[PDB]
């Protein structure tokens, strides 16, 4: 179980950018019961996750060329 | 813990506030007389004390009414006279109760400023923080 | 008790009667 | 999850920081109305509670007043500027463990 | 849950301005003998209320 | 496209914010002019028919003026600071995810 | 409605009679 | 290794906090008698000593009263008043406790200050390489 | 080799009490002078920083020993 | 102990390890070259 993963990976990071975005678009509408520093730590959460997330891209798609690059 | 300031700045201006009110009620009451079930009008003051947590705010404990005699007034006409025809007109220092509002006044500014200086240090202490 | 604390009730409401009833 | 966990006890505090300077400014705007009462949280109580809609009782009146409003001026701006300065606290702290999450990531 | 102290702050603003409105006035016509149709001046205050949709902002009801 | 639409919500909101500033700054300029008219917008009716040409209201009055004047001052002045922190907000939100977006392609 | 809240069409004029016809 | 230079910073900052917290509580029960228990107030002072552990930061050894002479008034119609009608009154100057404030202010923001730069010359060592 | 782990475990343990410390301040209990929380929030956030930079030049080592060829 | 005196520590040991490794590949380079060579 290794592309099952991956996906279920891709899938919360997603979901969470998602949530900051319409919880940003609810706010900016003028809906009440949303707070500006909820939205704005939410939106810095999910920043933190992308980030996570491409440099666990970056590391993993760098030690597969290493890997792949070497002559048997 | 830094931040008992604002709870000694704060009560020393309720206290402040107390006496400054309770002198104003005793000055919009020098002339008053036959109060409520008849009982005649006397001045009140207040304690200051301090809490001692060492070093603490003011408050008061209660308010103490005036041991000074009342001021006995002949005049047989009023109901309220003694058997001597007397009334009984309430003891209040007017002097007294003016240099009492201008300390009241007096130590509310001062406290306030010391308030706007250590807010003005803490807000200036958070920058270290990042 | 102390001025400024929390209480879950409130104080009963004021009055100032000119004479006593 | 641990992010979530790692960060949640900061946003408590925050938001119930907000949440209590919304009742001190709607206390302090209320301050000729009379017949009304003066309202606030217990902060501990609630950030605990919630870290385990919002709790308020009537605070303790100072001086009487025939009318029949209980809210001190003095009282409530010596309120406010706490909850102020403790809620710029809390968002610098929830600054800085985000700036430091994130600076772990190079 | 902090964009309601803007409409908190601005209904006491406007509030304390109506009541100084109406105090202005009644001063102003503090001597006035008649009115438009012959009714003496009559003096007018304001009465607040909660502007709760539970506390927030003061409103005027009416004069 | 599909980035066009993503970030054209907030490209759209910022565009409104923009509009509705202009319009409460005419209304502060003119603000002593007698026969004038307070005019606004429905901010949020107005980006739902944007998102799927601008008209304005008649602000209501609150107090007579024989001068026929009906744009108050208070009411207004913190409409216009409440516009111009929402701007701000929506400008810092497009600044992030703009910037979310470019960092992955480093 | 209440002041400050927004209204399709204009406010009447205001007028100071300074006597009732 | 510059890390010391916290430590001496936050003892400094620890007792000007305790020397302002004084000077304030002094202002505030300047005009205070009748203390718990019947004592009058007294004015209090705060002393500094170096925490040598050479030289070092200032820590705050205690808390003594100060021995400038207690002020009376004459007013017999007061239950405190004593055999001669005078109730005591703390010794305390206005004046002395302002200019004590405004020094603890503005020796925190230096030492502030003194800890921000050492965070900053820090940071630049581990940047180094 | 387990001196590392020592080491990230003491520098993790200090700036989960700088945590800890911050959490009791923000209850609202009197037992910080908020100057004892912001100086141990900042020495925490130096230690991890001495630690993240440890870890970046042990592993550039890492990679230039691997990277030989014999 | 000093930071900086563990800075120049660390950067010590990187640039001797830099030295150690460059001659030994120089050196094994060598060797296989010669070794290649008939």
């Amino acid at each position: 179980s290794f592309a099952g993963q991956l996906h279920a990976a891709l899938d919360r990071i997603s979901d969470r950018q998602a949530a900051a975005r319409v919880q940003a678009e609810k706010f900016t509408l003028g809906e009440p019961g949303i707070a500006l520093n909820d939205v704005m730590a939410d939106m810095q959460k999910a920043s933190v996750s992308m980030q996570m997330g491409i440099q666990v891209r970056n590391k993993l798609v760098a030690a597969y060329q290493e890997v792949m690059s070497m002559q048997v | 813990a830094l931040l008992n300031i604002f709870d000694i700045a704060g009560s020393a201006l309720a206290a402040q506030s107390k006496r400054l009110n309770v002198a104003a009620s005793n000055l919009a009451n020098a002339d008053s007389v036959t109060g409520p079930d008849g009982q005649p009008y006397r001045a009140k003051q207040v304690v200051f004390q301090v809490d001692a947590a060492a070093t603490g705010g003011v408050k008061v404990a209660s308010v103490i009414e005036s041991q000074a005699p009342e001021k006995l007034v002949y005049e047989p006409g009023n109901p309220l006279a003694d058997a001597n025809g007397y009334v009984k007109m309430p003891n209040v220092d007017v002097v007294g109760e003016m240099v009492n509002t201008m300390s009241a006044s007096r130590s509310y500014q001062a406290n306030i400023e010391v308030l706007n200086t250590v807010k003005s240090m803490m807000l200036k202490t958070l920058t270290l923080g990042q | 008790g102390v001025p400024g604390a929390l209480s879950n009730q409130p104080a009963p409401p004021n009055e100032a009667p000119i004479a006593t009833p | 999850d641990r992010l979530d966990a790692a960060l949640r006890f900061q946003q408590e505090a925050l938001n119930l920081r907000a949440q209590r300077q919304e009742i001190l400014a709607a206390n302090i705007a209320n301050a000729d109305t009379p017949g009304y009462q003066a309202r606030d949280i217990d902060f501990a109580s609630e950030l605990k509670k919630v870290m385990v809609a919002v709790d308020l009782l009537y605070r303790v009146p100072d001086q009487p007043s025939l009318d029949g409003n209980t809210v001190d001026m003095d009282r409530e701006r010596t309120q406010f500027a706490d909850n102020s300065l403790k809620y710029q606290m809390g968002l610098t702290v929830l600054g800085s463990q985000l700036k430091g999450m994130m600076n772990v990531l190079q």
